C-alpha cells in the first residue's frame, strides 16, 4: 500500500513531517477535524465522552494560544506528545455508515447543513 | 462645576482645531 | 489633614461617662385602647424602637395561607402617607436600619438608629404599620421574590426539617406551614392581605418597646399617632394539639438527614421551660434544638450520618435520650451544662438589639419583662432527679420523626417508636 | 437582566449593530497580519471612489477632449497631480492587496466549508474588479487605452452566431469610438457602487461562522473582541500601506505603467508593444497561450470556473497548509507559476515564449486538477499513520 | 343607554383601582411632620459620650488597656498581638496559622481535657484568629471569672507544649483543610486578589500558606515563632465591660512576666519588605459553577493615611446590596440603584481594607454570566463617576450612614473589646467618637473628588474572577473605564 | 492526582510567573508606565 | 377654564365631535394613549389590572377590525359606548408623580428610553 | 415530572414503599437523584445478572410448536444455566404516607 508508511518510505517522511508540526504545537491529528467543516464531525463530537471532549478543546486553547505568542511547546512537553492517538476516527466512520444506511433505506437525514 | 470646565476645555480645542484646519494667518 | 495616629486638634470632646451607671427602670404605659408602650433609657448612644404584634401562622387558618410572611416581606413597603421611595430615603437620611420577622405566634417591626432620631423613628414605625398601602405592583413583586426564598427551603436541612416537624408534631394551628406552597401563593393578594390585619392588628394586642429612649419623649411622638386605634375586646389564642408524625421526602442520592422531636412544655410552666433549656445544654451533623411556644414545645435532636449509615444514626441518638432519661449523667455533666445555660443567657442580653426584642417579647406575653436573676436561681436549683424525671416523661409521650434525604435505609416510623 | 436603564451607548439600538458586527465581534486571537489584507482592500476601495468623484469633477468622457482633460487635471487643478497619481497607482495597490488576500485563502484553505460563500462571493468581486479597472483604463482616451478596448470588446466575437452583433452592440457602431468611451465612463461610476455591495455582502457571509485562522481548526475556544486588539493590528497595516503607497505617488509615479497612454489614441497605427495593465497580465497570458480564438476565450472562463468550483470539491478535513506538506508545497510552485505568467504576458509572442505560456498554462490549471485527488487520498491519512 | 360603571368585570376593577389610588392622593399630616428624605449634617457630641479607655504601659512596653461598665454582667478580655502572616518568610509561612491550632492543646500546667473542662466550667468562650497583620485570642467570660481567663490566656501564649503527636495530629486537620478550599468562594476571590495585587511582597502570601510548609512544621519552628513575635512591645491587652483598670492591670503584671523581649519592631519589619500594588488579573474560568464571582480593586490608603477616612465615605457611597435587601431600588447610592433596578447581580458589596502600609478599595459581586457585561460596566461607572460628580446630599448621607454603622456595630462587650485592640495596635491609640466623627464630617464633595482623583482615576486595577466568567470584560475593558474621555 | 486547574485555585501564588518570549517585565512594584 | 365642556360651549362641540368619532370605533379615549408613545403610559399600563387590560386590547382588536373593513360599529352596539369613562387617567398621573419625586431626591429613573 | 398528574398512579406507587418494606418499598419511578447516575455500563451489569435463561418464559399465541422451536433454539440454547437465585423477601409493616 503507497500511503502505508511501513512499506514507503515517502510516505514515512510525509508521517514524520506531520508529525513533528502537530507535536510543536501539542495537537493531535484528530484536533484538526473541525465540527463546522462536517456536520457528520458535529454528530461524531456530540457522541463522544465529555472528558474526550474537554480534552480536545484544551489542546486547541493551548495550541491557539502557542501560535498568538509564536511559540512553541517546551522540549519537555514535546517529549510526552502523542500526535497520532486517535479518538474521532472510529466514531466518524459509525456515523457515516449510520448515514449511508439512513440513504439506502430512503430515510430522512437527522441533521442538515444550513444553507448558507 | 465641572460641566462649564468641560465646556470651556472643548471650546478651546474647538477653536485651536479650526485654527489648524484653516490657518487665516494671511487674513488676521 | 493630620495622620490618624496624631489627635486632631480643635475637637470638642464631650465629658466620659462614669464606670458604673445605673441600670434603668422599665417604665410600662397602657393606653385605653390596649396598646402598652415600654422603654429604658441606656448609657449607648444607639436607639432600637419596635413594634411587636401577637399574630402569626396560627391565625391564617383556614383561608390566609402564607399572609404572615408576606407580611414580613411587605414591611416598611409604600403606605398611605408616603411611598416606598420617600420611606427608604428617610430611613437613609437618619442613617437607620429596618427589621421584620414572623414567626408561628409573632411578628416583629424594628428600627435602629440614634438616639436624636427617636422622633423620625416612631413616625415611621408606627405609619408602616397602621396605614399599609398594599399596592398590586409591590405586592407580586415580593410574592416573585417569595417563591425564590421557598425554593431554597432544600438547601438548609436544618430549618427544612425543623417546620416539617412542626406541620407532622402538631394537629390545627401549629401545624400550618410558616413557608406557604407555591398553590396558596397565588390567591394571595392586596385585598387578602389589607383583610388579614386589620382582622388581627389591633391596639390590645401590640407592644411599642423602645430601648434607649425617655419614656417622655417616646410619649409625646406616639401617643399621637396611636391612641385613634378602637378598642378591641381582647380575644383568645386558638389551641393546638400534639400528636405523633413521620415526615419522609425521599429525594434520593446522598447525605440524608433526620430530626427526632417530642414535646416539652411551652413559656408558661415557668419551672419545666428552663428544664428543657438546660437539657438542650447538656446534650449540646449532630446537635439538639428547641422551639418552646406559649403552651407547647419541641425538643429534638438532629442528625446526618450516611444515607446507608441512617439506621444505626437512629439508634445511636435514640440511646442519648435513653441514656439521659435513665440517669446515666453525672453532676459534673450538670454543672457543665448549668453554667452553659447562665452564661449564654447574659450574654445573648449584651446586644440592644436582643435586649429590645426581650422586652416586646415577654411584655406581649406576660405583660411584665421578668428580672434574669429569676430565671437563674431557676437554672442553680435543677438536681439529677428533676433533669432525669424530666426526660423520662419526654420520652414516654408521643415522639415526631422527619427525615430527608435518602429514607429508603431509614427504618421505619414504628421502629423509632419502640426505641423509646 | 432586565433592560430597565440605558447602559453603554454602545448596545443601545442606535448603535447595536455597528457594535456586535465590529467593536465586538469574536476573532481568533491567532491571527497574523495575513489577515489584515481584507481591511487594506477595503480602505483601497474608499480611496477609488474619493479620488475618483473627485477627478470625475474635472474629467471630461469625450473623444475629442478626453486626453487633454486629464493633462489638464495634471497641469492646472491645484493637487491634481496628487489626485491623478493616487488613483492611478491606488488601482495598482488595490490589486496587489486583493492578490495576498487570495493567496492567504489558497494557504490556509479559507475557501473550504463552511465558508464556500464566502469565496464564491469573492470570486464576483474580483470579477467586478477586473472590468471596473479596465473600462477604467480606457478613459484617458491614450493608444494604450484605445488598442486596450478594441480587443476585449471583440472577445465577444469568438462567440459563432451572434459574436459579431454584441461587439457591435458593445462598441455602440462599427469601431471604437466616441460611443465606447461614453458609456464606458458612466459603467466606471456605476461599477464601483456595485462593488460596494458585494464586499458588504462578502463580509457578511464571513461573519456568519468567522474568519478562519492559520492553524485552520476549531478557534471558539480562543476568540476576542476585533476592537482594539485587531484595530490596532490593522492600524500598523494600514501605516506600512500607507508608507508603500507614499512610495509609488511622490517617487514612481509611472513605474507601474506605460508611456504608450501618454500619446493620444490613434486609430490608424497600433504601437509595436500592446500590453495591459500588469495585474492582468496573468490572464493575458493564459489567452496568447491557446492557438485559438475561441479556446483563448474558453480558457479565460475555466479560469474563474476553477475558481468557483473549489470550495466544493470533496476535500480532507486539514484546511491549513502548515499540516499538510504535499499541499503546502504544490502552493508555493502555483504562486511561482502566477508570477512567471504575468512576466510571460510582458513579452512578445515568440520563441521560447509560446512553449513557455502554454506549459505555465498547464501547470495553473493541474493546480485544480490534483487538489480535489489530495483530498480523496488525504482523507485516509488518520488510518494509516497509527500511533 | 349604556351600562353603569359597575357592570362590566373590567369596569367594576377600574372602579377599584381608581379609588385606591385617590386614596393614596390624600396624604394625612400627622405622620408626615418629623421624618425627611433630605439628609442633613447634623452635630449631636453630646449623646456619643462614653465610659473612659484607660491605656497604661507596663515596663516592658506592654500595653493593658480598658473599657470599665460595671453594670453589666460579663466581661471580654483578651491579647491583640501585631502579628500574622505578613510577617513570617516564604519558608515559615503558614506557622501564624498553625499557632491558631495549637494554642488551645494543652500547657504544662494544663492538658487538653484540663484546658477544655476549665472553660466550659464557667461557661465561658475561647476564640483564636489570625489574619495578615493581625493575630488575637480572647475569652468571653462572666465578670468573676475576668481573673481566672486572665491566668488562661497568659499560660497558653507563654507555656504552651506543642506535642509532637498532637503537631502530628494538627498537620493532618490543616492539610485536610487545604484540599478542601472550597464551599467559601468569597474567601477564595480576595485570596487570589491579594496574591495577584500583592505580587513578591509579604502582604500577597495567604494565611493558611504552602502545603510543604505545614508538612515540614515542628516544635521549635512554632517556639521560634512566638520568640521572634510574641513580644512585649508588640501585644496588646484590651478588656470590655465588668472589669476595673487597676486589677487586669495588677493580673497582667504577675502573669506576663517571661515574655520573649526581641528587639524586633513592627515599623522596621514593614520598612524593610514593603508592600506594593501591581495592576494585574487572575482568571479562574469554570463553567461548572452556576455563578460568577469577582473583584476589582484599586491600591487603597494605610490606617494612618487621612485619605483613608475618605475612602471610608467613598465605600458607603458604594455600598452593599444582596437580593433578600427590600429596598435596593430606592437607596441613596446609585451603584445599588443600577444593580437593583436592572436585576444584575445576586449581590454587590464595596470593600475598603487597610494595612500598615497599603490598602484595597473596590467592589466584590455575585452575579449570573449572562449578566457580567452589564454588571461590569455599572460597576465601572460608578466608581470612576466619584472623580467627576459628587452631590452634597449623597456626601452628606454616605456620612450620616457612616457615623450611625459605627456606632451601632459596637454593641456588646466582644465588639468593643476588638475595637480596643485593633485601634491600639493601627493607630497606637483609640480614636474617641468625637474625633473620628469630625474627620467624618471633613470629607465634603469637594474632598471625596480629590481623592477619588488619586486613587481611583486612570489608575491600574487588579482583577480575580472565578466561574463562569467568559463573557467577563478583559483587562483592558477594565482600565479604559477608569477615566471620561468626555472631559 | 489532582488537576493543574484545580491546584492552581486551591493554592493562590504570590509569585507568578508570566509568560516572557514576546515581553519581560518590569521588576514588581515598580511604577506604572501610564 | 375655557377647556370646560360646562363653561365654554366650544368646548361642547370640541368634546361632542370627539365623543363622536370614538363611539364609531367602539373606543374610549384612553385607548389611544400608546404604551410606544412614552414609558410613563407603559408603566401605567403595566400597574393596571389584567381584567382592564384585556378589555383595553379587545377594543383596539375591534377598532384595526373595523378599520381594516372600512365598516362603523352598529348604532345598537354604538347606544352602549362610553367613549370618556377612563380607567388609565389616575395612574398615570400617580406614575408622573412618582417619577418627578425622584427626579426631585436625585436617584435614577426606574425606567428610560432606548436610543433608537 | 408527569405523574402528579395522576392522582391514581401517584398515591398507588405511593403507599407500596409507605406500607412495604424491603425490595417491595423500592420505586418503580425513580427519582430525580439515581437518573443522574444511570448510565448505559450500569443498564449492562443489571441485565447480565438478571437475565438468566432459567428467568426467561418465551410465549406465543397463535403459533405452532415445531417452527417456533426451529427458529427459537439456535438463539436461544447458548444461554448459560446459571442456578435461580432465592427472591428478595419483603415484609409488610404499614406506614404513612402525607404530602401538602
Ligand atoms: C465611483 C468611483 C470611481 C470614479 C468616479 C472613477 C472615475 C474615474 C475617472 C474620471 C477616471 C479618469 C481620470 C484619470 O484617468 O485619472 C478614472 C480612471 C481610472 N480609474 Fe477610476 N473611478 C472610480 C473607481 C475606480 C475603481 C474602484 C478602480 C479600480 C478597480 C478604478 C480604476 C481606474 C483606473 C485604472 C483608471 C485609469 C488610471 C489612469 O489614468 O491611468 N477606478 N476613474
Ligand atoms: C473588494 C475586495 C475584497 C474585500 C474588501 C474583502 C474583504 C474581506 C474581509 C474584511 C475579510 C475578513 C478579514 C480577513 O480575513 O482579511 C475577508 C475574508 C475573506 N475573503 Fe475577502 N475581500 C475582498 C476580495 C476577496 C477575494 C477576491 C477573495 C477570493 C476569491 C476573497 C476571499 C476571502 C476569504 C476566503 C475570506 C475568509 C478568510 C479567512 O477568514 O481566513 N476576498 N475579505
Ligand atoms: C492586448 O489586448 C488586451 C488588452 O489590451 C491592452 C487588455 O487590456 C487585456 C486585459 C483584459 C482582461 C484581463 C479582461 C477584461 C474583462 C472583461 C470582462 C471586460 C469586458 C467588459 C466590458 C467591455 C464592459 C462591460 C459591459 C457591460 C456590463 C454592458 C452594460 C450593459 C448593461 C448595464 C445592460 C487583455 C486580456 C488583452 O488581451
Ligand atoms: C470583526 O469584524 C471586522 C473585520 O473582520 C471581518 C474587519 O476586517 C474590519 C475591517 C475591514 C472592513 C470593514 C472591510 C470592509 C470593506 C468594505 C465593505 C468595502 C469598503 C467599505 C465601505 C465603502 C463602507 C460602506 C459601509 C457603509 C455602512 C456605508 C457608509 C460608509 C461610508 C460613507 C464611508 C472590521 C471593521 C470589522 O469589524
Ligand atoms: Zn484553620
Amino acid at each position: 500500500r503507497l500511503v502505508d508508511p511501513r512499506k514507503n518510505f515517502l510516505a514515512r517522511m510525509h508521517m514524520k513531517s506531520v508529525s513533528n508540526r502537530l507535536r510543536r504545537y501539542g495537537l493531535r491529528y484528530d484536533d484538526l477535524y473541525d465540527p463546522l467543516y462536517d456536520l457528520d464531525i458535529k454528530e461524531a463530537l456530540n457522541r463522544l465522552p465529555r472528558e474526550i471532549v474537554d480534552a480536545r478543546n484544551q489542546r486547541l486553547m493551548r495550541a491557539m494560544d502557542l501560535s498568538m505568542k509564536h511559540e512553541y511547546l517546551p522540549d519537555n512537553l514535546q517529549a510526552v506528545q502523542t500526535p497520532f492517538r486517535s479518538y474521532l476516527q472510529d466514531m466518524l466512520a459509525l456515523v457515516k455508515r449510520e448515514r449511508a444506511e439512513r440513504e439506502a433505506l430512503g430515510a430522512l437525514p437527522l441533521y442538515q447543513r444550513t444553507i448558507p | 462645576t465641572i460641566d462649564i470646565q468641560a465646556a470651556a476645555g472643548w471650546g478651546i480645542a474647538a477653536a485651536a482645531g479650526a485654527i489648524w484646519v484653516v490657518q487665516p494667518f494671511g487674513w488676521i | 489633614l493630620t495622620s490618624l495616629d496624631m489627635p486632631l486638634q480643635g475637637v470638642s470632646l464631650p465629658p466620659p461617662l462614669a464606670d458604673k451607671v445605673e441600670p434603668s427602670k422599665l417604665q410600662i404605659t397602657t393606653l385605653p385602647n390596649g396598646l402598652k408602650i415600654a422603654s429604658e433609657t441606656t448609657p449607648n448612644p444607639a436607639a432600637s424602637i419596635g413594634l411587636y404584634v401577637d399574630c402569626g401562622s396560627i391565625y391564617e387558618a383556614p383561608y390566609f395561607h402564607g399572609a404572615t410572611h408576606l407580611l414580613e416581606r411587605m414591611a416598611f413597603k409604600s403606605t398611605l402617607n408616603r411611598t416606598h421611595f420617600r420611606l427608604v430615603r428617610e430611613i437613609e437620611a437618619i442613617g437607620g436600619n429596618t427589621s421584620a420577622s414572623a414567626s408561628r405566634e409573632q411578628m416583629s417591626y424594628t428600627i435602629d438608629a440614634l438616639k436624636t432620631y427617636v422622633p423620625e423613628m416612631v413616625e415611621v414605625l408606627i405609619d408602616s404599620v397602621r396605614n399599609p398601602a398594599f399596592l398590586d405592583w409591590e405586592v407580586n413583586e415580593e410574592l416573585r421574590k417569595m417563591k425564590v426564598e421557598i425554593a431554597e427551603l432544600a438547601k438548609n436541612p436544618m430549618g427544612f426539617l425543623l417546620e416539617a416537624i412542626h406541620s407532622a408534631g402538631y394537629s390545627g394551628p401549629l401545624a400550618s406551614p410558616l413557608y406557604a406552597p407555591e398553590s396558596a401563593l397565588d390567591r394571595l393578594n392586596g385585598e387578602l392581605l389589607e383583610e388579614f390585619m386589620t382582622e388581627n392588628f389591633t391596639a390590645a394586642r401590640m407592644v411599642l418597646a423602645a430601648s434607649g429612649v425617655e419614656h417622655e419623649e417616646l410619649l409625646k411622638v406616639a401617643e399621637p399617632l396611636t391612641s385613634d386605634l378602637p378598642n378591641v375586646p381582647p380575644q383568645l389564642a386558638p389551641k393546638s394539639q400534639y400528636v405523633g408524625g413521620d415526615f419522609r421526602q425521599h429525594t434520593g442520592g446522598e447525605a440524608t438527614h433526620f430530626a427526632v422531636a417530642f414535646e416539652v412544655p411551652g413559656w408558661n410552666n415557668e419551672k419545666e421551660a428552663v428544664t428543657a433549656t438546660v437539657l438542650q445544654m447538656l446534650m449540646g451533623s449532630c446537635t439538639a434544638f428547641t422551639s418552646i411556644f406559649n403552651d407547647t414545645g419541641l425538643f429534638g435532636i438532629y442528625g446526618c450520618s450516611s444515607p446507608q449509615f441512617a439506621a444505626k444514626a437512629i439508634e445511636l441518638a435514640a440511646k442519648e435520650l435513653k441514656d439521659v432519661a435513665g440517669g446515666k449523667v453525672n453532676q459534673a455533666h450538670l454543672d457543665r451544662a448549668k453554667a452553659a445555660t447562665k452564661s449564654a443567657v447574659l450574654m445573648n442580653l449584651e446586644s440592644r438589639m436582643i435586649a429590645a426584642e426581650d422586652i416586646g417579647r415577654q411584655i406581649l406575653t406576660y405583660g411584665e419583662r421578668k428580672p434574669v436573676d429569676q430565671f437563674l436561681k431557676s437554672v442553680d436549683q435543677l438536681t439529677l432527679k428533676d433533669i432525669a424525671d424530666f426526660t423520662s416523661k419526654v420520652i414516654s409521650k408521643p415522639l415526631t420523626m422527619g427525615s430527608f434525604g435518602d429514607v429508603l435505609a431509614v427504618p421505619s416510623y414504628d421502629t423509632i417508636s419502640s426505641k423509646f | 437582566t432586565i433592560r430597565n436603564q440605558r447602559f453603554s451607548l454602545l448596545k443601545q439600538p442606535i448603535s447595536s449593530t455597528l457594535n456586535q458586527h465590529l467593536v465586538d465581534y469574536p476573532t481568533p486571537s491567532n491571527l497574523s497580519y495575513w489577515w489584515g489584507f481584507g481591511s487594506l482592500a477595503g480602505i483601497c476601495l474608499v480611496i477609488q471612489i474619493v479620488t475618483g468623484v473627485f477627478l470625475a469633477m474635472h474629467y471630461t468622457p469625450h473623444v475629442d477632449l478626453a486626453f487633454n482633460s486629464v493633462e489638464h487635471i495634471m497641469r492646472d487643478v491645484e493637487g491634481g497631480w496628487l489626485l491623478r497619481y493616487m488613483h492611478a497607482n491606488g488601482a495598482s495597490m488595490f490589486f496587489i492587496v486583493v492578490y495576498l488576500h487570495i493567496f492567504r485563502g489558497l494557504y490556509y484553505a479559507s475557501y473550504s466549508s463552511p465558508r464556500e460563500f464566502v469565496w464564491c462571493l469573492g470570486v464576483v468581486i474580483f470579477l467586478l474588479m477586473i472590468v471596473t479597472a479596465f473600462i477604467g483604463y480606457v478613459l484617458p482616451w491614450g493608444q494604450m487605452s484605445f488598442w486596450g478596448a478594441t480587443v476585449i470588446t471583440s472577445l465577444a466575437s469568438a462567440i459563432p452566431v451572434v459574436g459579431d452583433t454584441i461587439v457591435t452592440w458593445l462598441w455602440g457602431g462599427f469601431s471604437v469610438d466616441n460611443a465606447t468611451l461614453n458609456r464606458f465612463f458612466s459603467l466606471h461610476y456605476l461599477l464601483p457602487f456595485i462593488l460596494v455591495g458585494a464586499s458588504l455582502l462578502h463580509l457578511a457571509a464571513l461573519h456568519q461562522y468567522g474568519s478562519n485562522n492559520p492553524l485552520g481548526v476549531h478557534s471558539e475556544m480562543d476568540k476576542i473582541a476585533f476592537y482594539p486588539y485587531f484595530y490596532v493590528k490593522d492600524l500598523v497595516g494600514w501605516v506600512a500601506f500607507a508608507i508603500f503607497f507614499s512610495i509609488w505617488i511622490f517617487y514612481a509615479p509611472n513605474v507601474l505603467g506605460h508611456p504608450d497612454n501618454y500619446i493620444p489614441a490613434n486609430p490608424m497605427s497600433t504601437p509595436p508593444h500592446i500590453v495591459p495593465e500588469w495585474y492582468f497580465l496573468p490572464i493575458y497570458a493564459i489567452l496568447r497561450s491557446i492557438p485559438d480564438k475561441a479556446g483563448g476565450v474558453a480558457a479565460i472562463a475555466l479560469v474563474f470556473i476553477c475558481l468557483l468550483a473549489l470550495p466544493f470539491f470533496k476535500s480532507m478535513y486539514v484546511r491549513s497548509s502548515s499540516f499538510r506538506p504535499i499541499y503546502q508545497g504544490m502552493f508555493w510552485l502555483l504562486l511561482a507559476d502566477c508570477l512567471l505568467l504575468g512576466w510571460i504576458g510582458c513579452q512578445p509572442v515568440e520563441a521560447p515564449f509560446v512553449t513557455i505560456g502554454q506549459i505555465s498554462s498547464l501547470v495553473f490549471f493541474l493546480f485544480f486538477a490534483i487538489t480535489p485527488i489530495l483530498g480523496r487520498v488525504g482523507r485516509g491519512i488518520p488510518n494509516s499513520y497509527t500511533d | 343607554s349604556p351600562p353603569p360603571p359597575h357592570l362590566m368585570p373590567y369596569d367594576h376593577a377600574a372602579e377599584i383601582i381608581k379609588n385606591k389610588i385617590k386614596k393614596l392622593e390624600n396624604p394625612d399630616k400627622r405622620f408626615l411632620k418629623y421624618a425627611s428624605p433630605h439628609p442633613i449634617l447634623a452635630s449631636h457630641n453630646h449623646i456619643l459620650s462614653a465610659p473612659e479607655t484607660r491605656v497604661t504601659t507596663l515596663p516592658n512596653g506592654l500595653r493593658v488597656a480598658t473599657e470599665s461598665n460595671l453594670s453589666a454582667k460579663t466581661a471580654t478580655v483578651g491579647v491583640w498581638i501585631d502579628a500574622g502572616s505578613r510577617f513570617e518568610s516564604d519558608e515559615t509561612n503558614g506557622t501564624a496559622h498553625f499557632l491558631e491550632h495549637m494554642i488551645f492543646k494543652g500547657t504544662d500546667r494544663r492538658t487538653v481535657r484540663a484546658l477544655e473542662e476549665e472553660i466550659e466550667d464557667i461557661g465561658g468562650h475561647l476564640n483564636a484568629y489570625t489574619s495578615r497583620e493581625q493575630t488575637t485570642y480572647y475569652a468571653k467570660v462572666l465578670d468573676s471569672n475576668v481573673n481566672q481567663a486572665l491566668d488562661v490566656l497568659a499560660d497558653i501564649l507563654q507555656n504552651s507544649k506543642f506535642e509532637e503527636q498532637r503537631i502530628n495530629r494538627e498537620r493532618d486537620v490543616i492539610l485536610r483543610e487545604m484540599q478542601e478550599v472550597e464551599g467559601q468562594t468569597d474567601e477564595v476571590v480576595l485570596d487570589h486578589l491579594h496574591a495577584t495585587a500583592f505580587q513578591y511582597t509579604p502582604l500577597g502570601r495567604t494565611i493558611l500558606g504552602p502545603a510543604q510548609n505545614v508538612k515540614s512544621i515542628t516544635r521549635e519552628d512554632l517556639q521560634n515563632y512566638i520568640k521572634t513575635h510574641y513580644t512585649a512591645s508588640r501585644m496588646v491587652i484590651a478588656a470590655a465591660g465588668a472589669v476595673k483598670h487597676e486589677e487586669v492591670v495588677e493580673q497582667v503584671k504577675k502573669l506576663f512576666t517571661k515574655l520573649s523581649s526581641d528587639p524586633t519592631t513592627t515599623s522596621q519589619l514593614v520598612a524593610n519588605e514593603p508592600a506594593s500594588f501591581t495592576g494585574s488579573e487572575v482568571r479562574m474560568i469554570d463553567d461548572d459553577l452556576p455563578l460568577a464571582q469577582f473583584a476589582v480593586a484599586f491600591e487603597g490608603a494605610s490606617w494612618t493615611d487621612p485619605d483613608s477616612v475618605a475612602l471610608m465615605v467613598m465605600q458607603t457611597m458604594l455600598g452593599s446590596w444582596n437580593k433578600n435587601v427590600g429596598g435596593g431600588k430606592h437607596v441613596g447610592s446609585d451603584l445599588t440603584q443600577r444593580v437593583a433596578i436592572n436585576e444584575i447581580a445576586e449581590s454587590i458589596m464595596a470593600f475598603n481594607t487597610n494595612y500598615k502600609d497599603t490598602g484595597l478599595f473596590g467592589v466584590y459581586a455575585v452575579a449570573k454570566a449572562d449578566c457580567l457585561d452589564d454588571l461590569s460596566y455599572a460597576i465601572m461607572y460608578e466608581v470612576t463617576k466619584l472623580a467627576y460628580r459628587v452631590s452634597d446630599a449623597d456626601v452628606t448621607r454616605a456620612r450620616n450612614q457612616l457615623k450611625s454603622s459605627l456606632l451601632l456595630h459596637m454593641d456588646g462587650t466582644s465588639p468593643i473589646a476588638e475595637d480596643i485592640g485593633r485601634q491600639l495596635l493601627t493607630y497606637g491609640r483609640r480614636i474617641p467618637t468625637a474625633e473620628l466623627f469630625a474627620r467624618i464630617d471633613a470629607v465634603d464633595a469637594s474632598t471625596v473628588k480629590r481623592v477619588a482623583n488619586k486613587y481611583i482615576y486612570d489608575k491600574d486595577i487588579a482583577i480575580s474572577a472565578i466561574g463562569p466568567i467568559q463573557d467577563l470584560p478583559d483587562y483592558n475593558k477594565f482600565r479604559r473605564r477608569t477615566y471620561w474621555n468626555r472631559y | 492526582e489532582v488537576p493543574a486547574t484545580v491546584e492552581a485555585v486551591k493554592t493562590p501564588n504570590s509569585k507568578i510567573v508570566y509568560d516572557d518570549h514576546n515581553h519581560e517585565r518590569y521588576p514588581p512594584g515598580d511604577p506604572s508606565k501610564r
